[PDB]
């Protein structure tokens, strides 16, 4: 025989303070009870479980399921009370790599390393709490005990073990021949390269080689499976990629469940066809929650299904990576919070594309949304490139200038052009760093009874102009912006406005160009149509002027 | 040799905390590194059977072509023990910040002589990770003391003692202080032979068995603070009588004895923004007042070494930023301002990234430790982007101000 390297197993312990599982194994017919002994015995035969005695306390029950509608059956042993009970793990694999992020091959190949799935050794200490038991004819003799000498189908660790110790087994091959890529799932090993094809397939001889070390065959009768490649919902070509087939179904009557499916499908598929769109259809969603429920869609949440058919209307691709050039990345705004985003290094070839919603929240501006986009953008980029896109931004460069200097948070966007693609974001109102001579001076206020819910709001200015406005179903905080709304309606084009709320200058310095708040929505309309607004604060029942005057007129 | 035994506090288990996307560069120095440190036993390989991460970065420290590996510890020095066991912890010496020159060197590759405890190794686990996950991401723990790690001063102590105790017998008035993978060392001397004191400090490290070279020189005799002050103007329009008052009333949170009354009465009507107003008698003597007031310190102000400092920081525009570090409100340890440059002329996050380095260097030598900060930033934008600029070996806790203050306009 020729020695092979034995797999160091992986110590595996049992939550602090857990026992193993003890649980019944339920009976089963005559029937599955010889098919499992079957089973079992050939197991046991090729070393995959042992025969146990008596003192092992632990049990999983196992169970005997069928194939597809025919004659066979096969063992499942129900690890479930085991997994509970066993540690945590590192998996290797979890985080899939995108496909945007890979580099084109030339080949790739496939290898079945099936037989290596099912033979790494479990430590020597756990195997006894894989125990379980087939239950005998009749019940008139002791149930056949055995418990696994290799990782089990259906345990916690297998997983993250098998993945190591294939990890470990590769690693050697993989750091010795950088001119190829090699990736492993499940029963699969995939290699690819750039090689002269020659060259690809002796490396692939070689790569047999060496696994021959572990024992692992690797049959010789060539892989049924070529590119492409149907893997984790997507289409993996030699030079390019895709999402495999979205199809939009046509229904007179939609579902929670219809429309729940129809937006999972839409966002998978938004990393490709460029400009999907998911705001009114995610809408019909809010706060439900009975899967049965029929919703009539809104004339929007129509647009934007007919708006995603077209662009679903014929395959798009994207290419992969090529490390030699820049990544651009370029965003669009799309309307009610919504941004679309392009990456590529070659015009008119996208790696991938994605879209960006605005968060919730009660008030919000473009520039803001436009940030969070690219901080986002920024993110993903380093995890499947490890580098930042240059962005092309539909801002002016002097837009973005004035906003951040201004602005009373730090902000930063990575390095950008403008791109001038509408609709563009701008600023609609700035206001003004002192307060503006010859321009009316607004001082306002207005206040509202808890209980009752009146109110009023008002102003008095250098001018004499005055006015209060009675309000009903009202609260402080509204009628404090009532206040103010009434300043800018009332006056020219450049204005001073003094309010002692903190609650609007608040809102205000915010800068928002939208709001969940139709009053806040008002002030922002009156402030788009002004020259030049100050806007000063002062604080409450200080006695100053203009102040009382018109705190005493609006609180009674 | 001579292990220390090391615990998680009670109930606690080690820390599981997700590597952060890291850039190709990064990851490239960390591979570089981690395959030395690996060869020297300071890190050894893991497998799947330890779940444990804390996550790793890669730093370039002021005027260096090397890369340093930075572990970020907070989760596992929260969860890590107290160690009452010797030693009952040192008294934070009070005259480091009076030192005219305190210079700080980066200590902490003496730390990976001392084996850590073999329990507790695997707690230390992390991840470099791989572009776009294409390669499984490479584990390791470290069998030494690790950088970052609070336990790692604190279990070297000994060590470190011995190592210094010729230095210090021969110059009994220079200050060493510790923090983490710092050491930090005052002197009165003339700036010359200050630089050489600390090169004679280095020699007994280097000298002793095996970013060292190095040296970051601070000033804290010279640092100021921000007391509040008022205008002193000719004429003054209603508005700026308006931001007198509001200014005031602020203080008066502060200062028990302010009062507005008699300059809240200056405006007397509603009058024009920009209009001038003379000052009352009342109204000067008032003010006059108020400003003897605002010359002596706040009342009651203590600080308390069981309680958290706090850190809030304003931007100011044009490259300044105020900050004030407390632990109850109104009730002010020290204030500053930062007017300057270094770079980050057009970079926000730039500026603020190294305000918040400053001020944590402040705190440490103050106080010996540092404070949680409270950033007028979103928080998406920081955790982009705030590792790009890092060039500390500790990294202190934070928390996102997402409404703008009103009293930003009184601290300029
Ligand atoms: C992640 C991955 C999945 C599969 C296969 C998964 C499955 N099923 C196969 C390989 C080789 C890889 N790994 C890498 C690494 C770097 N570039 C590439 N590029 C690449 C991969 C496949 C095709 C094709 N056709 C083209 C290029 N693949
Ligand atoms: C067990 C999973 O292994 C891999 O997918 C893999 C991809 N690159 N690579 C390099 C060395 C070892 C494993 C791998």
């Amino acid at each position: 025989m020729v020695p092979i390297s034995p797999i160091e197993t992986v110590p595996v312990k049992l939550k602090p303070g857990m026992d193993g599982p003890k649980v019944k194994q339920w009976p089963l017919t005559e029937e599955k009870i010889k098919a499992l002994v079957e089973i079992c015995t050939e197991m046991e035969k090729e070393g995959k479980i042992s025969k146990i005695g008596p003192e092992n306390p632990y049990n999983t029950p196992v169970f005997a399921i069928k194939k597809k509608d025919s004659t066979k059956w096969r063992k499942l042993v129900d690890f479930r009370e085991l997994n509970k009970r066993t540690q945590d793990f590192w998996e290797v694999q979890l985080g899939i790599p995108h496909p945007a992020g890979l580099k084109k091959k030339k080949s790739v190949t496939v290898l079945d390393v099936g037989d290596a799935y099912f033979s790494v050794p479990l430590d020597e200490d756990f195997r006894k709490y894989t125990a379980f038991t087939i239950p005998s004819i009749n019940n008139e003799t002791p149930g056949i005990r055995y418990q696994y000498n290799v990782l089990p189908q259906g345990w916690k660790g297998s997983p993250a073990i098998f993945q190591s110790s294939m990890t470990k087994i590769l690693e050697p091959f993989a750091a010795q021949n950088p001119d190829i890529v090699i990736y492993q799932y499940m029963d699969d090993l995939y290699v690819g390269s750039d090689l002269e094809i020659g060259q690809h397939r002796t490396k692939i001889e070689e790569l047999r080689q060496h696994l021959l070390r572990w024992g692992l065959t690797t049959p010789d009768k060539k892989h049924q499976k070529e590119p492409p490649f149907l893997w984790m919902g997507y289409e993996l070509h030699p030079d390019k990629w895709t999402v495999q087939p979205i199809v939009l179904p046509e229904k007179d009557s939609w579902t929670v469940n219809d429309i729940q499916k129809l937006v999972g499908k839409l966002n998978w598929a938004s990393q490709i066809y460029p400009g999907i769109k998911v705001r009114q259809l995610s809408k019909l969603l809010r706060g439900t929650k009975a899967l049965t429920e029929v919703i009539p869609l809104t004339e929007e949440a129509e647009l934007e299904l007919a708006e995603n058919r077209e662009i679903l209307k014929e395959p798009v691709h994207g290419v992969y990576y090529d490390p030699s050039k820049d990544l651009i990345a370029e965003i669009q705004k799309q309307g009610q919070g919504q941004w679309t985003y392009q990456i590529y290094q070659e015009p008119f070839k996208n790696l991938k594309t994605g879209k960006y919603a605005r968060m919730r929240g009660a008030h919000t501006n473009d520039v803001k949304q436009l940030t969070e986009a690219v901080q986002k953008i920024t993110t993903e980029s380093i995890v499947i490139w490890g580098k930042t896109p240059k962005f092309k931004l539909p801002i002016q460069k002097e837009t973005w200038e004035t906003w951040w200097t201004e602005y009373w948070q730090a902000t930063w966007i990575p390095e950008w052009e403008f791109v001038n693609t509408p609709p563009l974001v701008k600023l609609w109102y700035q206001l003004e760093k002192e307060p503006i001579v010859g321009a009316e001076t607004f001082y306002v206020d207005g206040a509202a009874n808890r209980e009752t819910k009146l109110g009023k709001a008002g102003y008095v200015t250098n001018k004499g102009r005055q006015k209060v406005v009675p309000l009903t179903n009202t609260t402080n905080q509204k009628t404090e912006l009532q206040a103010i709304y009434l300043a800018l309606q009332d006056s020219g084009l450049e204005v001073n406005i003094v309010t002692d709320s903190q609650y609007a200058l608040g809102i205000i310095q915010a800068q928002p160009d939208k709001s969940e708040s139709e009053l806040v929505n008002q002030i922002i309309e009156q402030l788009i149509k002004k020259e030049k607004v100050y806007l000063a604060w002062v604080p409450a029942h200080k006695g100053i002027g203009g102040n009382e005057q018109v705190d005493k007129l609006v609180s009674a | 040799i001579e292990t220390v035994p090391v615990k998680l506090k009670p109930g606690m288990d080690g820390p599981k905390v997700k590597q952060w996307p890291l850039t190709e560069e990064k990851i490239k120095a960390l591979v570089e590194i981690c395959t030395e440190m690996e060869k020297e036993g300071k890190i050894s390989k893991i497998g799947p059977e330890n779940p444990y991460n804390t996550p790793v970065f890669a730093i370039k420290k002021k005027d260096s072509t090397k890369w340093r590996k930075l572990v970020d510890f907070r989760e596992l020095n929260k969860r890590t023990q107290d160690f009452w066991e010797v030693q009952l912890g040192i008294p934070h010496p009070a005259g480091l910040k009076k030192k005219k020159s305190v210079t700080v060197l980066d200590v902490g590759d003496a730390y990976f002589s001392v084996p850590l405890d073999e329990d507790f190794r695997k707690y230390t686990a992390f991840t470099i990770p791989s572009i776009n996950n294409e390669t499984p991401g490479i584990r390791y723990q470290y069998n030494v003391l690790p950088q970052g790690w609070k336990g790692s001063p604190a279990i070297f102590q000994s060590s470190m003692t011995k190592i210094l105790e010729p230095f210090k017998k021969q110059n009994p008035d220079i200050v060493i202080y510790q923090y983490m993978d710092d050491l930090y060392v005052g002197s009165d001397l003339e700036i010359g032979q200050h630089r050489t004191k600390i090169e004679e400090l280095r020699q007994h490290l280097l000298r002793w068995g095996l970013f060292l070279w190095m040296g970051y020189e601070l000033h804290p005799d010279k640092w100021t603070v921000q007391p509040i002050v008022l205008p002193e103007k000719d004429s003054w329009t209603v508005n700026d009588i308006q931001k007198l008052v509001g200014k005031l009333n602020w203080a008066s949170q502060i200062y028990p004895g302010i009062k507005v009354r008699q300059l809240s009465k200056l405006l007397r009507g509603t009058k024009a923004l920009t209009e001038v107003i003379p000052l009352t008698e009342e109204a000067e003597l008032e003010l006059a007042e108020n400003r003897e007031i605002l010359k002596e310190p706040v009342h009651g102000v203590y600080y308390d070494p069981s309680k958290d400092l706090i850190a809030e920081i304003q931007k100011q525009g044009q490259g300044q930023w105020t900050y004030q570090i407390y632990q109850e409100p109104f009730k002010n340890l020290k204030t500053g301002k930062y007017a300057r440059m270094r770079g980050a002329h057009t970079n926000d996050v730039k500026q603020l990234t190294e305000a918040v380095q400053k001020i944590t260097t402040e705190s440490i030598v103050i106080w010996g430790k540092t404070p949680k900060f409270k950033l007028p930033i979103q928080k998406e934008t920081w955790e982009t982007w705030w590792t790009e600029y890092w060039q500390a070996t500790w990294i202190p806790e934070w928390e996102f101000v997402n409404t703008p203050p009103l009293v930003k306009l009184w601290y300029q």
